[PDB]
């Protein structure tokens, strides 16, 4: 149960960066669920690429390719 | 040329006594073309990432697994594997 | 004999092979690629047509119409995901009314 | 001495929009990833991969919360509520 | 002695009836000739003395009708979230903003 | 002014298909503006394709390619 | 093993548009990513166009069409101007 490691202070800080002034007490579970879904999708794609590549190690380029597949296009990691 | 006759031959196997309009036929033609383009482009990317000249059944399978949803992808892979096995055996 | 007969499929293998060799996707193609792709296309087509026919029989009709294709695709969990960004001409929408509007 | 409710909230908003560091702790995130990566047993990871995942996740969460705040404001509320997130994700197409 | 009329529909009833009536069918909702004139007019700004295909215009009409239908579908959700029955331009703007337009 | 040809009841009809019960008086102009913008973009792309093709007639396939470029695939006019 | 990059070229450009200005390694990597991304976009659009008109050769005309389709507003105009100037000077 490592999803509880995304702590309430962390989510509050992220919201603050988002421009939220007042936060309800029920936001954190929904945020945890959403983060879990997003990470699951990306990691599934990354693992798919790795298995096709015949690699034990998941490389960063694989993560980039998954994000490009889903339409995020992260810069700064090659 | 198009896939019309092939669509018919498929249609008659899953619903004998039915018909289909020309507009529906064109829609299916577009759908076949679209799926083919998607899968082919994905396979071409995959073959580029590993710097390999040839697109293989493995490449197409990788593309299918990436593109389709799960329950659909599993049946797709099963059918493709059965077909490619029968092709040689 | 035709490669489709050997593979037991219905879509033409050879035309797919020519399209691959012609559509500038790579330098080479393995013998098995077109057969696999044809099998996938046949399976998807059969699925779509089966759902379309079921939708048609549900309305006492014998000819599949674009509205029936729309209902079949949108009334499925995974096909809708696969065709989320596709607009079907003469397709229409799904009948639904928000519960806060009915008296 | 106390700062009135919301003042320190604005102070945090300003300072965290000014800063560019990450907000989520690395070890919990790495544990989460390596836990939910069990798809293929006994996997190995480059660090840069986890760094890119963290970056993308924080960016996605920030982008989502922005629309959440927009919705809450549209609802003439200060506090965000889960229904706002649900509306944001519904309109966004997820 | 006079001719008494029976009654008047409660408001919204016929609106819902029309909602069902137009959701059941699949047809073009926009006046075709005005649409063609509008397309021609706005195309004149890119290349003078153009010519169109009938299908090229039918496709434009289809895409536009679908786009507007989706926009209104999201806007209705926006309005409902605002706890309103009436639909407002601000809801449209919010829908476009969140969608990314 | 052919934009006025998109009649008020026509917009009401589109809304009814969308599932709107009550329509405000400014929805119509806003929709007119939106539709104008959308058509302008699509037509610009289509005419670009045509002029690249050296044609004077605007084919339907050009509209299809433009809609694909925008990211709205259309089945039927292929 | 040696690998290709764009760093030196970007630095030469920067030294032309800002004689006194440094650039961090992270920024250089981001710029490499941007250059690669734009190159891929333009090239793929050009191939798609070249396929639509059944042409074996991608020429400057297709590239210009692709750029015009892909860049918004006056940026496309300036891009076309620069490319045309460069080609014209190239011929002579």
């Amino acid at each position: 149960d490592n999803i509880q490691g995304i702590t309430k202070p962390a989510i509050r800080r992220l919201a603050r960066r988002g421009g939220v002034k007042r936060i309800s007490g029920l936001i954190y579970e929904e945020t945890r669920g959403v983060l879990k879904v997003f990470l699951e999708n990306v990691i599934r794609d990354a693992v798919t690429y790795t298995e096709h590549a015949k690699r034990k190690t998941v490389t960063a380029m694989d993560v980039v390719y998954a994000l490009k597949r889903q339409g995020r296009t992260l810069y700064g990691f090659g | 040329e198009s896939y019309a006759i092939y669509v018919y031959k498929v249609l008659k196997q899953v619903h004998p006594d039915t018909g289909i309009s020309s507009k529906a036929m064109s829609i299916m033609n577009s759908f076949v073309n679209d799926v083919f383009e998607r899968i082919a482009g994905e396979a071409s990317r995959l073959a580029h990432y590993n710097k390999r000249s040839t697109i293989t059944s493995r490449e197409i399978q990788t593309a299918v697994r990436l593109l389709l949803p799960g329950e659909l992808a599993k049946h797709a892979v099963s059918e493709g594997t059965k077909a490619v096995t029968k092709y040689t055996s | 004999k035709t490669r489709s007969s050997r593979a037991g499929l219905q879509f033409p293998v050879g035309r797919v092979h020519r399209l691959l060799r012609k559509g500038n996707y790579a330098e080479r193609v393995g013998a098995g690629a077109p057969v696999y792709l044809a099998a996938v296309l046949e399976y998807l087509t059969a699925e779509i047509l089966e759902l379309a026919g079921n939708a048609a029989r549900d309305n006492k009709k014998t000819r599949i119409i674009p509205r029936h294709l729309q209902l079949a695709v949108r009334n499925d969990e995974e096909l809708n995901k696969l065709l989320g960004r596709v607009t079907i001409a003469q397709g229409g929408v799904l009948p639904n009314i928000q519960s806060v509007l009915l008296p | 001495h106390r700062y009135r409710p919301g003042t320190v909230a604005l102070r945090e908003i300003r300072r965290y929009q000014k800063s560019t560091e990450l907000l989520i702790r690395k070890l919990p995130f790495q544990r989460l990833v390596r836990e939910i990566a069990q798809f293929k047993t006994d996997l190995r990871f480059q660090s840069s991969a986890v760094m890119a995942l963290q970056e993308a996740s924080e960016a996605y969460l920030v982008a989502l919360f922005e629309d959440t705040n927009l919705c809450a404001i549209h609802a003439k509320r200060v506090t965000i509520m889960p229904k706002d997130i649900q509306l944001a994700r519904r309109i966004r197409g997820e």
